[PDB]
């Protein structure tokens, strides 16, 4: 097995935008190391990701009560190797970061409450180094498994999981997913020679 | 009665090679809290039936498996699963801290080849400050 | 409140296409001031959105009937802060903006006909800037609502409203939703600072 | 019957703190034409049951309101909407033309926080020609 | 009629992913003379389209299944005015080109199978020029119809047809669509003259 | 008995200017191999039915018409679509060789404005060692 390269591409991550089960919008491609997505309508940004300019046909009240909410949302940034989100509405924000979870040994299916004003570390590459050395020794079943390790998804003001009524994160009105290019580039030159 | 008393001879068939998830017990009859975990045993033996099996190894009867997973102090609980140890719990504890051990740790397996089977159900919650800040 | 900056950015518009309620193809973004949406099939010109070429896979019969009528489609184009449409094909358009409506005192929701060979101005800047400055002073929940203001329903061939067999735009084959992007970066302005 | 007879008195109860859509119609015994729409009135309030209200105030009793909304001549519909003028229609007109005028008005507040409610039903249709070209 | 010109464009194909009857993730646009499709997960390649870091949230088990068999996938590459496929994936894929089956005189729509290893000439600019003379002659409707011929389809793994379980494209968990610009190009300047 | 039997002067009416598919069998009493295909084109013609008509035409009988079409060699199928020959197949041949024939060239049309009948169906299949490779 040849070792792999932990360099970083130029867009660090992509986020795409859920309302329900519902894609919605087009894919953003972060280029910036700090940005926000939040419900205001500014097109031409490129550290901004503004979900109140995006159209659904299928949109119900609900939906549209709840993007009223979303406000200055949450800020994303990149720095030596880490992500952070920072919780800039004045609603909570939900994330469920499996890398996230590993570093406090919680469940890797985790939904942690982030409340205004909060800052938490949501991934870190060393971790994920970590986990992708593990699996490259339990064999190609477990690297592919590994994939979602490098996705992150958050929900806007509304939470989901065991303590309430959304169970699944398809139940929330608005939500985000986050694909880290980074780990994922990585965990291609691991299963392109597995 | 649905619980397992393990041996030193017994304990290489019953856990390590068992199949699902085994919770094994560490007592002895000098041990105070381990007698204030033997009723909730019974209980967790009979609730969690067909997704978990509760075996019991005393350590005076049996020396040789303690000192073997480096168990040190009792009550210890060790929750094995396919010949490893998945989680572990030291000391006494409620009924409702047993469920919580439990629940959070009946991942099944012996990852990562099977981590999608820990987002196939309904996730779990935390606040930030559950991090205790 | 700071008062806002009436400037244009590059892309003076965005154009999604729709048959009936599903999205088709990916969003044309428009960086010249005059293009045309059409049914043909030229795929790299910044002046045309082609929806000849488009597939969608559950598209019907009726829709593949109605995409053949489109021909040369809508000409549109942005001169001195306005908005303009001309019914190049051999079918009308039908029209509906609310800026457009305001402007003749109409319903805001009115479907307009505009047949072939006819020009109209469907969006006008300083139109939009009287209402934004009547909604500062109506409070915020007003500012959120002039999102669909910037916004612009039109459908090909096919007519939608009281006065027709399909009553809402997702029951047309053909229509397309532009985001006027100068209007809703000066709404967005407004909206971070409320 | 529905139809509520305002004074100056009354008009400030009646029509400007009332809820929902009030038609205020000035009227006097001398109005030709204002006594052509007084059955259309009546057909009126009895259709718009519910969503609308028909108010007729005498201008010869009550000589201290039409100026102060500016009623220079009769017949003369106002359009009341939550104590704001939402809508006025001048002259004599057809049951038709009433409708016409009511159907389009009838938009409900007091927006622009309440804009969204003209788009959750079935759009109106006008052609280019219809601005009159 | 005006003679058109055999000019190539930039991008020479566009490659949409499908599972069952939904598109996922976005479109790629190929820039590349030669270039791959597969089932790993670079995100920064532009001779690269790597589905394998795709998400759909209406993913079912077979489908994720299938594609853990994609593997190095197919090859897809333009030389002198023809397109090749190669199968890199140690499953078949199935492909659905008109235009091939003109040339070996088969059923427009029939679905041929490349197993792993096996070369395919896929396109040919010369035999749609034939094609697209053939309907200048016949009509306009005939050259409307051509829009498709401009199309190729392709499944990993699984086959479709009458010889298998699933008779429609849409049944296959894992296919592709190419849309070949420059034939695109050539058919919509005939289509803005008739 | 579904089967219509041509001449030279009824050709042109029961064949090109016929309704949907016509299969013509160029035939003679002293052609081996013709006799072996004409149970087959019996059980074809009911089979077939509503889709397809079998027309045989005697060539001893009727010599003008095979050299207009270029028929050198007999059997000799031409199967007509709408006034124009869609396909051909020529020699003696099997029940299953020709029920393939007829599958494959029954698209309808008369293309490329139909071309979209040949896709609303479910599509053949191929291998690519089909090509014989």
């Amino acid at each position: 097995l040849q070792p792999v390269t932990y360099c970083e591409p130029a867009f660090w991550c992509s986020i795409s935008y859920y309302e329900l089960n519902q894609r919605v919008g087009e894919t953003f491609h972060a280029s910036q190391p700090s940005m926000t997505v939040d419900g205001f309508t500014d097109p031409s940004n490129s550290e901004r990701f503004c979900l109140g300019l995006l159209s659904n046909v299928n949109r119900n009240a609900a939906v549209e009560l709840t993007r009223r909410h979303i406000g200055r949302g949450v800020r994303l940034y990149y720095i030596g190797g880490e992500v952070f989100a920072e919780c800039l509405s004045d609603s909570a924000i939900f994330v469920q970061s499996p890398n996230c979870n590993q570093r406090y040994g919680w469940h890797p299916a985790t939904v942690c409450k982030i409340p205004p004003g909060c800052n938490l570390k949501i991934f870190n590459n060393q971790e994920f180094a970590a986990l992708l050395a593990q699996s490259v020794n339990q064999g190609f079943e477990a690297v592919y498994q590994l994939t979602r390790m490098c996705t992150i998804r958050m929900s806007f003001v509304k939470g989901w999981g065991a303590e309430y009524r959304r169970q699944t994160v398809t139940s929330t009105p608005c939500w985000i997913e986050l694909h880290l290019n980074g780990p994922l580039q990585w965990l291609d030159k691991v299963l392109t020679q597995m | 009665d649905k619980i397992i008393h393990l041996t030193d001879d017994s304990f290489d068939t019953d856990v390590l090679k068992a199949d699902g998830a085994i919770l094994v017990d560490f007592w002895a009859e000098w041990c105070g809290p381990c007698k204030m975990i033997a009723p909730i045993l019974d209980e967790i033996a009979d609730e969690y039936q067909g997704k978990l099996t509760v075996a019991k190894l005393n350590i005076d009867q049996n020396p040789g498996t303690a000192p073997k997973y480096g168990i040190r102090g009792i009550p210890t609980l060790l929750l094995f699963k396919n010949g490893e140890v998945a989680a572990t719990k030291v000391g006494a504890l409620s009924k409702g801290q047993l469920k919580e051990f439990l629940d959070a740790n009946l991942a099944g397996s012996g990852l990562l080849c099977d981590l999608d089977a820990l987002f196939q159900g309904v996730p779990p919650n935390k606040s930030i400050y559950d991090v205790w800040v």
